[PDB]
């Protein structure tokens, strides 16, 4: 046994479900309007954006 | 056609100090990281590789800015971000709030350049996300390159004191500068210089003899206005090479391959992506360019 | 029969380079309505369907490459490809009226004559495909000469990949292509990519990452390399696949050709030739769009990889050491 003692520390992980309540009405919404941009155009494909 | 457009989305509203400063700068350069319409505050910054606790390597900065796209400032809202992109090769606007300010014109060569001479100037940070943001700095080809001329002659001059006037100090029509060397990473800087030994001593073995006879014949009477750097005196080694006798076909082959190695230190030179401007506007400091591939 | 050529009537009309735009003044803002392609946000709905985006796909961009026709005895191209092998056009002097040469990189490793463990792989099969490296010496004589001087990077311009290829038996016709996507002929609606063997390409950017930032280019660069073997001299070619920018890679093969430097370079200490210090050139093979999967394929075996959506750009030769 050497002079001096000593403390340790971990860390510890839960994987744990969960319940999530929410009231009525807490949050007031905004929904816009989808568009559709068009970019990054090759020779073998094309790729868009919504 | 193609459209252009990155929109940043941003996880805290900003506050209206560091909103000043990025509505002072609407039309800006900074490079960014990937190829999309959403992106992160994180890759926004050129402060990725230049950060304030890592001592910055402006050649390995200067190496990370011609990988990445760059790209152009629309809007500053509260809350997101909203740039431009730029694409070889594209016409498009810019303007340039750089703050040590050069004058450009109509038909004028330009080069992106990270920040050389106050960092505290042309950065700000942003206090309430946590992380900061660096701007690259726009520079005319010929100060584009007469700056990086210096910071290769100053780690040469930094390595044989293991004063400041010489070597910090890039120089240019009418103006004199202060470039930013307090903690410099020279190890990235020093490969360059590590190739440099390797083309320069080749280059002193093929020397043309008639070339040396030339200055034998010039430097000690017939005085010119570019030839002031010898003062009048040759030097002691250009009396020693020079005792052979001449003939033609010896320098033509060896005034090819001087030719051909002339080539490669484009390589070492290199600027990042050029921006050869054919329109710009005076009173409106507007511009248009199109962005050159790597 | 005329509906065979209503037909053409649909087709070339159909095909044709967007005329220019030039509307008179005194119509009015008319021009305004002429102007499609530069628009580029279409609107959406709720449920979108084809009939509401019909005219959202028609504008395209304009993409047309420049083809070459080359006229090559059919001693030189061997006679079965995989129809994507990038090429070279060796040219000394025009001699005949129209005759070329071309040089796939499989017959420019027989020109070469390297040691067998530098390639493991083609050396099987480039030895298969001609005969034990006379069969295409007798044409350029002045191979011991042109390496020791070292004008061999200067006589090849890189071509790209193949298109098609008609075969006979004494003259086999060659299309090339050049500027980009070459439009494939027997499948109808394909695009020709460029097909290298697993054994001569390098990579270049490989990481643990133990971060490197994406972007939409990578850039295929060849490589050429004089040296010298059992006391002759001999050349290397290999590829490179990076995206870092022409300021790196130059410093990047560098370090990966340093035992090629040092092995040649002892022997300089006895005799020095000016004309032997010219080491390698590097060129500009064209560009490739970003994280596009190079698959891997298998010939005879022979292991090939495909590049899709290949664009073609050329570039000089560049001297480095």
């Amino acid at each position: 046994h050497p002079g001096f003692a000593m403390t340790v520390v971990r860390t510890d992980e839960v994987l744990a479900e969960h319940i999530l309540y929410c009231s009525r009405a807490s949050t007031s919404m905004f929904v816009g309007l989808p568009s559709v941009v068009r970019r990054e155009v090759r020779s073998d494909a094309v790729t868009f954006e919504i | 056609a193609l459209d252009k457009s990155i929109v940043v989305n941003l996880t805290s509203r900003l506050f209206a100090d560091e909103l000043a400063a990025l509505q002072s700068k609407i039309g800006s350069v900074l490079p960014l990281g990937d190829c999309h319409r959403l992106q992160n505050i994180q890759a926004l910054g050129l402060g990725c590789v230049c950060s304030r606790e890592t001592s910055p390597d402006y050649i390995q900065i200067m190496q990370y800015l011609s990988k990445c796209t760059l790209a152009v400032l629309e809007e500053v809202r509260p809350d997101s971000l909203r740039l431009t992109r730029m694409d070889p090769s594209d016409n498009l606007q810019i303007k340039n709030v750089y703050a040590p300010f050069f004058q450009w014109d109509s038909n004028t060569q330009l080069a992106v350049l990270p920040p050389l001479f106050s960092r505290k100037d042309s950065t700000i940070v942003l206090e309430s996300n946590g992380f900061d943001i660096v701007f690259p700095m726009v520079v005319p080809q010929q100060l584009g390159h007469a700056i990086l001329q210096q910071l290769l002659v100053y780690h040469i001059y930094s390595k044989i004191s293991a004063l400041d006037l010489y070597t910090t100090n890039v120089s240019f029509m009418g103006r004199t500068y202060r470039l930013d060397v307090d903690n410099t990473d020279p190890r990235t800087a020093l490969r360059v210089l590590d190739d440099l030994s390797m083309y320069l001593c080749i280059l002193s073995a093929l020397v043309p003899r008639g070339c040396l006879r030339l200055l034998t014949a010039l430097v000690r009477h017939d005085r010119h206005p570019l030839t002031e750097v010898f003062e009048g005196v040759v030097p002691d080694e250009v009396t020693r090479i020079d005792l052979d006798q001449l003939s033609v076909p010896d320098d033509i082959t060896r005034m090819r391959v001087m030719f051909s190695y002339l080539q490669s230190l484009s390589s070492i030179f290199n600027l990042g992506p050029r921006l050869h401007v054919y329109a710009y506007s005076a009173e409106t400091l507007a511009a248009s360019c199109w962005y050159s591939p790597r | 029969q005329a509906e065979n050529a209503a037909r053409l009537g649909r087709q070339v009309l159909g095909l044709l380079p967007p005329p220019t735009h030039r509307v008179s003044l005194t119509r009015g803002p008319e021009f305004a309505r002429g102007v499609r392609d530069l628009l580029s946000k279409y609107a959406a709905s709720t449920r979108p369907t084809v009939g509401s985006l019909h005219e959202a796909l028609r504008q395209a961009p304009f993409r047309q490459p420049t083809y070459g026709d080359f006229l090559v005895y059919s001693q030189t191209f061997s006679p079965q490809e995989p129809l994507g092998t990038f090429l070279f056009s060796f040219k000394q002097e025009d001699n005949g009226s129209s005759m070329d040469m071309l040089l796939t990189p499989t017959s420019l490793f027989m020109l070469s004559g390297m040691e067998a463990a530098k390639a493991p792989q083609t050396h099987k099969v480039a030895g298969v495909w001609y005969g034990s490296g006379s069969g295409l010496a007798d044409f350029i004589p002045n191979l011991s000469e042109l390496m020791d001087t070292g004008e061999f990077h200067t006589l090849l311009t890189p071509v790209g990949p193949m298109v098609q290829s008609v075969h006979s038996t004494f003259v086999t016709k060659v299309t090339s292509a050049m500027k980009g996507v070459g439009l494939a002929r027997d499948e109808p609606r394909a695009h020709v990519g460029l097909t290298l063997p697993c054994d001569m390409l390098v990579d270049l950017d490989e990481s643990c990452p133990m971060r490197e930032p994406a972007g939409l280019n990578v850039t295929i660069y060849a490589s050429l390399v004089y040296l010298r073997v059992n006391q002759r001299p001999s050349m290397a070619l290999t590829f490179f696949q990076s995206g870092k920018g022409f300021a790196e890679v130059v410093a990047m093969i560098k370090d990966h050709f340093t035992d090629v430097i040092r092995t040649k370079y002892i022997q300089l200490r006895h005799e020095l030739y000016i004309n032997r210090l010219v080491f390698g050139a590097v060129c500009t093979l064209g560009t490739v769009p970003f994280d596009s999967h190079p698959v891997h394929q298998s010939l005879n075996s022979l292991p090939v990889l495909v590049f899709a959506n290949f664009e073609a750009a050329c570039g000089p030769w560049t001297v480095f050491l």
